[PDB]
């Protein structure tokens, strides 16, 4: 059983959930500007906190993953094909939802 | 063990990176704000990536692993086969450390193919490939509901740390949850037509 | 015939990153404007909502509660969050 750290100044739920941010793939720059592409369609005054940018991203790419899980899982072939557009529909139509 | 003023000087630090975390997190952006590269978030996201250096440090330095409790780094146990060289085989399969960790079929197949072949177990091809069909998908499952529990488990920050579904505003305005349910059937039919968009490029082609 | 779309944005290594960490190794060109297309009409539909709680609660600025109360909307992605 491996030794834990655990810091007087700072709550582990803290550092759980940087840790969590620096894994995210997309860039946070592009991702930042993808959210202000869609705002700029609903109100031109619209403000965001920053922390809802955050919660936005982490989300975001969860749904993204969770489409390519369930279309993984839905494909069971010896030799690995490559995933089209009408695998990830069929897949979500299987398991995926609504 | 490690310099007890360090320590105490680096846990300062470490605090500190998190106030100011904190205060970045509740910078309100305007439009121009989000098209720039100096944006509150992305100074709130280098400041991250710095504490987590730190961390890692004062691990090195009180000699502890660089674990954090993630959910992730809980292990699943597989005893899915009457095969327990197999059953090893996947189970290590599967609890590869990081967020990255989720096998297709092939990695199960080739998985249980290795294992018989290095334990001369005689296992046929079609016996083989049963057993790795039922193991991906007991595994799948597992592998997706850690995932989701580490996700809900360490989610925002601390202006949502207080949320509970029963202070949803739209349970005692009615005009509002009228609007979201509005809302709810447009963005599914949105989903669905992407989805269905790119099925149909793909049959144009 | 074969040809290369342009872009600002979301780059082709970072969705081929999204999709291996679904553990799909292997996505066709269709499926890098598909993930940005599905990537945008998720967010349009959690913004959709935190802007209806923004404007119910009179504010101008989204903030986080406002995307938490949407993204318990979207269905499983964030279910069960917050008790």
């Amino acid at each position: 059983k491996p030794h834990r750290y655990r810091p007087g100044t700072v709550a582990l739920r803290e550092i759980r959930r940087y840790q969590k941010s620096t894994e995210l793939l997309i860039r946070k720059l592009p991702f930042q500007r993808l959210v202000r592409e869609i705002a700029q369609d609903f109100k031109t005054d619209l403000r965001f906190q920053s922390a809802a940018i955050g919660a936005l991203q982490e989300a975001a790419e969860a749904f993204l993953v969770a489409l390519f899980e369930d279309t993984n899982l839905c494909t069971i072939h010896a030799k690995r094909v490559t995933i089209f557009p009408k695998d990830i529909q069929l897949a979500r139509r299987i398991r995926g939802e609504r | 063990r490690g310099s007890r003023r360090q320590i105490q000087r680096l846990e300062q630090l470490l605090a500190l990176y998190v106030a100011e975390i904190r205060r970045l997190q509740e910078k309100e952006l305007d439009l121009s704000e989000l098209d720039d590269p100096d944006s509150a978030y992305l100074q709130a996201a280098r400041l991250k990536r710095k504490l987590i250096r730190l961390f890692g440090r004062l691990c090195e330095l009180k000699d502890c692993s660089s674990l954090t409790g993630r959910v992730i780094e809980q292990r699943i146990p597989y005893r899915g086969t009457r095969y327990p060289e197999v059953n090893r085989r996947i189970e290590r399969l599967i609890n590869k450390p990081g967020p990255d960790t989720f096998p297709d079929y092939g990695d199960v197949l080739r998985a249980v193919e290795k294992a018989a072949a290095r334990h001369s177990l005689g296992l046929p091809r079609q016996q083989l490939q049963l057993m790795a069909q039922d193991a991906f998908r007991d595994v799948g499952i597992r592998l997706q509901e850690r995932r989701h529990l580490d996700l809900i488990y360490n989610f925002g920050c601390h202006l949502t740390d207080d949320y509970r579904p029963g202070v949803d505003p739209a349970l005692s305005d009615p005009v509002l949850a009228r609007r979201l349910r509005e809302n709810r059937s447009l963005a599914m039919s949105r989903l669905d037509e992407v989805i269905s968009k790119y099925a149909m490029l793909q049959d144009k082609s | 015939k074969v040809l290369r779309d342009n872009i600002q944005g979301i780059t082709k290594p970072a969705i081929r990153r999204l999709a291996r960490r679904g553990g799909v190794k292997r996505i066709s060109g269709l499926i890098y404007e598909e993930t940005r297309g599905v990537l945008k009409v998720f967010l349009e539909n959690v913004i959709r909502d935190a802007v209806t709680y923004t404007e119910h609660a009179k504010r101008k600025t989204v903030t986080a509660m406002d995307v938490v109360y949407a993204l318990k909307r979207q269905g499983r992605t964030l279910y069960g969050f917050g008790g």
